């Protein structure tokens, strides 16, 4: 399981979901994360507006807004739900980038997400059973 | 408002974590 592949495939899906095209055991994790992110986004929007509208995204502030939100997300701890929240948040930034006519920002966001996965989330993930444990945990929620 | 966004993400994430975990 390679974290850069995981990020690129997730972002690709999030964008194709919106009508935007953007350039097997491992397949199981991608497909599971797909459904978990869609389920997260459904629950989120039931309680809140479309996340996209509460961003105030600009090319100048994009990295600082990414780092501030993600730092606070994981400040008091990690769990699989917060990791799912991290992937959806990064997907929303990518989607909003395309919407607001800054599509090259997507490539930076994907890099920031890979960096954060490799540098700050890799330890908890490995200590907690790896991605196979996410697949195991999310199993009964698949539809 | 980035704090507002982060706390909304965390609450949904923890909810998601509780629900999918039994």
């Amino acid at each position: 399981y390679d974290n850069r592949e995981i990020v690129m495939k997730y972002i690709h899906y999030k964008l194709s979901q919106r009508g935007y095209e953007w350039d097997t055991e491992s397949e199981v994790v991608h497909l599971t994360l797909r459904q978990a992110g869609d389920d997260f986004s459904r629950r989120y929007r039931r309680d809140f507006a479309e996340m996209s509208s509460q961003l105030h995204l600009t090319p100048f502030t994009a990295r600082g807004r990414f780092a501030t939100v993600v730092e606070e997300l994981f400040r008091d701890g990690v769990n699989w739900g917060r990791i799912v929240a991290f992937f959806e948040f990064g997907g929303v930034m990518c989607v909003e980038s395309v919407n607001r006519e800054m599509s090259p920002l997507v490539d930076n966001i994907a890099l920031w997400m890979t960096e954060y996965l490799n540098r700050h989330l890799h330890t908890w993930i490995q200590d907690n059973g790896g991605w196979d444990a996410f697949v195991e945990l999310y199993g009964p929620s698949m539809r | 408002t980035m704090e507002n966004l982060s706390r909304r993400l965390k609450v949904t994430g923890d909810l998601f974590d509780i629900m999918s975990g039994q």
